[PDB]
Protein backbone atom coordinates (compact mmCIF):
# COMPACT_ATOMS: atom_id res chain seq x y z
CA UNK A 1 0.00 0.00 0.00
CA UNK A 2 2.52 2.83 0.54
CA UNK A 3 3.26 4.50 -2.36
CA UNK A 4 6.29 4.21 -4.67
CA UNK A 5 9.35 6.42 -4.42
CA UNK A 6 9.66 9.45 -7.24
CA UNK A 7 13.37 9.15 -7.68
CA UNK A 8 15.12 5.68 -8.01
CA UNK A 9 18.67 4.41 -8.54
CA UNK A 10 19.92 2.63 -11.48
CA UNK A 11 22.78 1.61 -13.67
CA UNK A 12 22.34 1.34 -16.87
CA UNK A 13 24.40 -0.67 -19.71
CA UNK A 14 25.17 0.29 -23.12
CA UNK A 15 27.27 -2.33 -25.17
CA UNK A 16 30.93 -1.34 -25.80
CA UNK A 17 30.26 2.03 -23.63
CA UNK A 18 31.37 3.03 -19.80
CA UNK A 19 28.17 2.00 -17.87
CA UNK A 20 26.09 4.73 -15.77
CA UNK A 21 25.04 5.05 -12.30
CA UNK A 22 21.77 7.88 -12.43
CA UNK A 23 19.23 8.57 -10.36
CA UNK A 24 15.82 8.31 -12.64
CA UNK A 25 13.21 10.66 -11.59
CA UNK A 26 9.86 8.64 -11.59
CA UNK A 27 7.86 11.62 -11.98
CA UNK A 28 9.65 12.57 -15.58
CA UNK A 29 8.69 10.79 -18.77
CA UNK A 30 10.20 7.40 -19.54
CA UNK A 31 11.09 8.85 -22.97
CA UNK A 32 12.72 11.45 -21.04
CA UNK A 33 14.86 9.38 -19.26
CA UNK A 34 15.97 7.86 -22.30
CA UNK A 35 16.68 10.90 -24.16
CA UNK A 36 19.31 11.85 -21.11
CA UNK A 37 20.67 8.35 -20.82
CA UNK A 38 21.32 8.40 -24.89
CA UNK A 39 22.54 11.82 -24.83
CA UNK A 40 24.93 10.79 -22.43
CA UNK A 41 26.73 8.19 -24.97
CA UNK A 42 26.47 11.05 -27.90
CA UNK A 43 23.47 9.04 -29.44
CA UNK A 44 20.24 10.58 -30.89
CA UNK A 45 17.08 9.21 -32.02
CA UNK A 46 15.86 8.02 -28.40
CA UNK A 47 12.39 6.77 -29.34
CA UNK A 48 14.18 3.95 -31.62
CA UNK A 49 15.50 2.52 -27.76
CA UNK A 50 14.10 1.07 -25.10
CA UNK A 51 15.43 0.40 -21.39
CA UNK A 52 15.41 -3.35 -20.44
CA UNK A 53 16.25 -5.53 -17.32
CA UNK A 54 19.88 -6.62 -17.75
CA UNK A 55 19.48 -9.66 -15.35
CA UNK A 56 18.24 -12.58 -16.17
CA UNK A 57 14.79 -11.90 -16.89
CA UNK A 58 15.36 -9.26 -19.81
CA UNK A 59 11.52 -7.71 -19.19
CA UNK A 60 11.24 -4.37 -20.59
CA UNK A 61 10.62 -1.59 -18.67
CA UNK A 62 7.59 0.66 -19.23
CA UNK A 63 5.71 3.74 -18.01
CA UNK A 64 3.51 0.47 -16.49
CA UNK A 65 5.98 -1.23 -14.45
CA UNK A 66 8.86 1.34 -13.64
CA UNK A 67 7.05 1.86 -10.45
CA UNK A 68 8.34 -1.92 -9.58
CA UNK A 69 12.25 -0.96 -10.36
CA UNK A 70 14.42 -1.28 -6.91
CA UNK A 71 17.25 1.13 -5.75
CA UNK A 72 20.34 -1.04 -6.86
CA UNK A 73 18.62 -2.33 -10.36
CA UNK A 74 20.82 -2.62 -13.56
CA UNK A 75 19.24 -1.97 -16.61
CA UNK A 76 20.03 -2.38 -20.57
CA UNK A 77 19.84 0.61 -23.37
CA UNK A 78 18.75 -1.48 -26.03
CA UNK A 79 16.81 -1.19 -29.35
CA UNK A 80 12.95 -1.01 -28.94
CA UNK A 81 11.13 -3.86 -29.75
CA UNK A 82 8.35 -2.17 -32.25
CA UNK B 1 42.20 22.27 -12.75
CA UNK B 2 42.12 18.86 -12.65
CA UNK B 3 39.85 16.25 -11.69
CA UNK B 4 40.33 12.62 -9.94
CA UNK B 5 37.92 10.21 -10.00
CA UNK B 6 38.37 7.87 -6.25
CA UNK B 7 36.34 5.10 -5.46
CA UNK B 8 35.71 3.96 -2.16
CA UNK B 9 35.08 0.29 -1.21
CA UNK B 10 35.13 -2.25 1.82
CA UNK B 11 32.84 -4.37 3.51
CA UNK B 12 29.48 -3.28 5.02
CA UNK B 13 30.29 -1.35 7.78
CA UNK B 14 33.35 -0.37 8.11
CA UNK B 15 32.25 3.44 7.81
CA UNK B 16 32.76 4.20 3.98
CA UNK B 17 30.08 6.83 4.16
CA UNK B 18 30.64 8.51 7.28
CA UNK B 19 34.62 8.85 5.88
CA UNK B 20 32.97 10.40 2.41
CA UNK B 21 30.49 12.66 4.13
CA UNK B 22 32.51 13.74 6.88
CA UNK B 23 35.48 14.73 4.36
CA UNK B 24 32.66 16.62 1.95
CA UNK B 25 29.97 17.99 4.22
CA UNK B 26 31.18 18.30 7.40
CA UNK B 27 28.99 16.68 9.19
CA UNK B 28 28.72 12.85 10.60
CA UNK B 29 25.83 10.90 9.11
CA UNK B 30 23.01 10.86 12.43
CA UNK B 31 21.70 7.64 10.69
CA UNK B 32 23.16 4.44 8.76
CA UNK B 33 21.66 3.84 5.64
CA UNK B 34 22.76 1.02 3.52
CA UNK B 35 24.52 2.58 0.21
CA UNK B 36 23.31 1.84 -3.01
CA UNK B 37 25.99 4.45 -4.75
CA UNK B 38 26.76 7.94 -4.32
CA UNK B 39 28.45 10.49 -6.11
CA UNK B 40 30.23 13.34 -4.26
CA UNK B 41 32.73 16.31 -5.28
CA UNK B 42 35.12 17.84 -3.90
CA UNK B 43 37.73 20.57 -4.08
CA UNK B 44 40.86 19.98 -2.22
CA UNK B 45 44.06 22.61 -2.00
CA UNK B 46 47.03 19.53 -2.43
CA UNK B 47 50.55 20.52 -2.49
CA UNK B 48 49.64 23.94 -3.39
CA UNK B 49 47.58 22.75 -6.07
CA UNK B 50 44.09 22.96 -6.78
CA UNK B 51 42.35 19.47 -7.90
CA UNK B 52 38.82 18.32 -8.20
CA UNK B 53 37.63 15.07 -6.74
CA UNK B 54 35.36 13.07 -8.47
CA UNK B 55 34.80 10.59 -5.43
CA UNK B 56 32.03 7.16 -5.32
CA UNK B 57 30.19 5.14 -2.40
CA UNK B 58 29.74 1.98 -3.09
CA UNK B 59 27.45 -0.81 -1.33
CA UNK B 60 29.82 -3.33 0.43
CA UNK B 61 27.27 -5.83 0.28
CA UNK B 62 27.66 -9.06 -2.43
CA UNK B 63 23.95 -8.66 -3.17
CA UNK B 64 25.37 -5.68 -4.80
CA UNK B 65 28.43 -7.22 -6.45
CA UNK B 66 27.59 -6.29 -9.90
CA UNK B 67 26.21 -2.94 -9.48
CA UNK B 68 29.63 -2.38 -7.75
CA UNK B 69 31.65 -3.10 -10.31
CA UNK B 70 29.83 -0.55 -12.38
CA UNK B 71 31.16 2.03 -10.98
CA UNK B 72 34.87 1.20 -11.45
CA UNK B 73 35.60 1.99 -15.14
CA UNK B 74 37.85 4.87 -15.85
CA UNK B 75 38.89 4.96 -12.26
CA UNK B 76 42.07 6.86 -10.85
CA UNK B 77 42.09 5.64 -7.49
CA UNK B 78 41.01 3.24 -4.46
CA UNK B 79 40.37 4.05 -1.19
CA UNK B 80 40.35 0.30 0.43
CA UNK B 81 38.21 0.60 3.60
CA UNK B 82 38.88 -1.73 6.63
CA UNK B 83 37.38 -1.04 10.06
CA UNK B 84 39.70 -1.21 12.58
CA UNK B 85 37.17 -2.59 15.28
CA UNK B 86 36.44 -5.34 12.77
CA UNK B 87 39.40 -7.79 11.83
CA UNK B 88 37.07 -9.95 9.54
CA UNK B 89 36.83 -6.86 7.09
CA UNK B 90 40.50 -6.91 7.06
CA UNK B 91 41.47 -10.29 5.81
CA UNK B 92 38.08 -9.53 3.55
CA UNK B 93 40.62 -6.33 2.18
CA UNK B 94 42.80 -9.87 1.16
CA UNK B 95 40.44 -12.06 -0.15
CA UNK B 96 37.86 -9.67 -1.72
CA UNK B 97 38.49 -6.53 -2.14
CA UNK B 98 42.21 -6.17 -3.21
CA UNK B 99 41.59 -8.78 -5.74
CA UNK B 100 38.34 -7.81 -7.10
CA UNK B 101 39.47 -3.77 -7.44
CA UNK B 102 42.56 -5.17 -9.21
CA UNK B 103 40.65 -7.64 -11.66
CA UNK B 104 38.24 -4.51 -13.06
CA UNK B 105 41.45 -1.76 -12.93
CA UNK B 106 45.04 -3.12 -13.43
CA UNK B 107 47.26 -1.04 -11.72
CA UNK B 108 45.55 1.06 -10.61
CA UNK B 109 47.02 2.86 -7.31
CA UNK B 110 45.06 1.41 -4.07
CA UNK B 111 45.12 3.87 -0.79
CA UNK B 112 45.03 1.75 2.48
CA UNK B 113 42.72 3.02 4.99
CA UNK B 114 41.76 2.06 8.99
CA UNK B 115 38.56 3.34 10.14
CA UNK B 116 37.03 3.73 13.52
CA UNK B 117 40.26 4.41 15.07
CA UNK B 118 38.95 5.89 18.23
CA UNK B 119 37.13 2.36 18.51
CA UNK B 120 40.70 0.98 19.32
CA UNK B 121 40.83 1.59 22.80
CA UNK B 122 37.34 2.09 23.66
CA UNK B 123 36.74 -0.68 26.40
CA UNK B 124 33.30 -1.55 25.24
CA UNK B 125 34.59 -2.59 21.58
CA UNK B 126 37.66 -4.26 23.21
CA UNK B 127 35.22 -6.44 25.26
CA UNK B 128 32.50 -7.29 22.42
CA UNK B 129 35.79 -8.51 20.34
CA UNK B 130 37.23 -10.45 22.81
CA UNK B 131 34.19 -12.62 23.49
CA UNK B 132 34.72 -13.36 19.64
CA UNK B 133 38.36 -14.40 20.07
CA UNK B 134 39.51 -11.23 18.78
CA UNK B 135 41.33 -7.94 19.14
CA UNK B 136 41.17 -4.47 16.97
CA UNK B 137 43.57 -4.53 14.19
CA UNK B 138 46.88 -2.63 15.15
CA UNK B 139 48.81 -0.21 13.22
CA UNK B 140 51.97 -2.69 12.82
CA UNK B 141 49.24 -5.03 11.18
CA UNK B 142 47.71 -2.05 8.77
CA UNK B 143 51.03 -1.32 7.69
CA UNK B 144 51.38 -5.05 6.78
CA UNK B 145 48.32 -5.69 4.91
CA UNK B 146 49.45 -2.51 2.71
CA UNK B 147 52.98 -4.28 2.22
CA UNK B 148 51.20 -7.45 0.84
CA UNK B 149 48.84 -5.86 -1.21
CA UNK B 150 51.32 -2.92 -2.55
CA UNK B 151 49.26 -0.13 -1.75
CA UNK B 152 50.70 3.35 -1.81
CA UNK B 153 50.30 4.24 1.97
CA UNK B 154 48.25 2.61 4.73
CA UNK B 155 46.31 5.60 6.66
CA UNK B 156 44.09 5.86 9.60
CA UNK B 157 41.29 7.60 10.75
CA UNK B 158 38.15 8.60 12.38
CA UNK B 159 35.43 9.94 10.76
CA UNK B 160 33.67 10.42 13.81
CA UNK B 161 36.18 12.68 15.47
CA UNK B 162 37.04 14.28 12.28
CA UNK B 163 40.43 12.64 12.94
CA UNK B 164 42.68 11.95 9.60
CA UNK B 165 40.14 12.21 7.16
CA UNK B 166 41.65 14.90 5.26
CA UNK B 167 45.06 13.34 4.76
CA UNK B 168 43.24 10.37 3.45
CA UNK B 169 42.24 12.10 0.18
CA UNK B 170 45.32 14.10 -0.07
CA UNK B 171 46.82 11.14 -0.63
CA UNK B 172 44.59 9.62 -2.90
CA UNK B 173 45.47 12.38 -5.06
CA UNK B 174 48.78 12.07 -4.63
CA UNK B 175 48.64 8.60 -5.82
CA UNK B 176 47.19 9.85 -8.92
CA UNK B 177 49.37 12.85 -9.30
CA UNK B 178 52.72 11.78 -8.11
CA UNK B 179 52.77 8.30 -9.08
CA UNK B 180 55.29 6.33 -6.97
CA UNK B 181 56.96 2.90 -8.87
N1 LIG C 1 32.81 4.92 16.38
C1 LIG C 1 32.79 5.18 15.04
N2 LIG C 1 31.72 4.75 14.34
C2 LIG C 1 31.70 4.99 13.01
C3 LIG C 1 32.77 5.71 12.33
N3 LIG C 1 32.45 5.80 11.01
C4 LIG C 1 31.27 5.18 10.87
N4 LIG C 1 30.81 4.72 12.07
C5 LIG C 1 29.59 3.96 12.34
O1 LIG C 1 29.70 2.69 11.69
C6 LIG C 1 28.45 2.35 11.10
C7 LIG C 1 28.64 2.16 9.58
O2 LIG C 1 29.15 3.38 9.07
P1 LIG C 1 29.01 3.72 7.51
O3 LIG C 1 29.85 4.94 7.20
O4 LIG C 1 27.58 3.85 7.11
O5 LIG C 1 29.69 2.37 6.91
P2 LIG C 1 29.51 1.77 5.42
O6 LIG C 1 28.52 0.66 5.52
O7 LIG C 1 30.90 1.30 5.09
O8 LIG C 1 29.02 2.79 4.44
C8 LIG C 1 27.48 3.47 11.41
O9 LIG C 1 26.73 3.09 12.58
C9 LIG C 1 28.40 4.63 11.72
O10 LIG C 1 27.86 5.59 12.62
C10 LIG C 1 33.89 6.16 13.17
O11 LIG C 1 34.85 6.79 12.68
N5 LIG C 1 33.81 5.85 14.48
MG1 LIG D 1 27.62 3.19 3.07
Amino acid sequence: MPPPADIVKVAIEWPGAYPKLMEIDQKKPLSAIIKEVCDGWSLANHEYFALQHADSSNFYITEKNRNEIKNGTILRLTTSPA
Amino acid sequence: MQSIKCVVVGDGAVGKTCLLICYTTNAFPKEYIPTVFDNYSAQSAVDGRTVNLNLWDTAGQEEYDRLRTLSYPQTNVFVICFSIASPPSYENVRHKWHPEVCHHCPDVPILLVGTKKDLRAQPDTLRRLKEQGQAPITPQQGQALAKQIHAVRYLECSALQQDGVKEVFAEAVRAVLNPTP
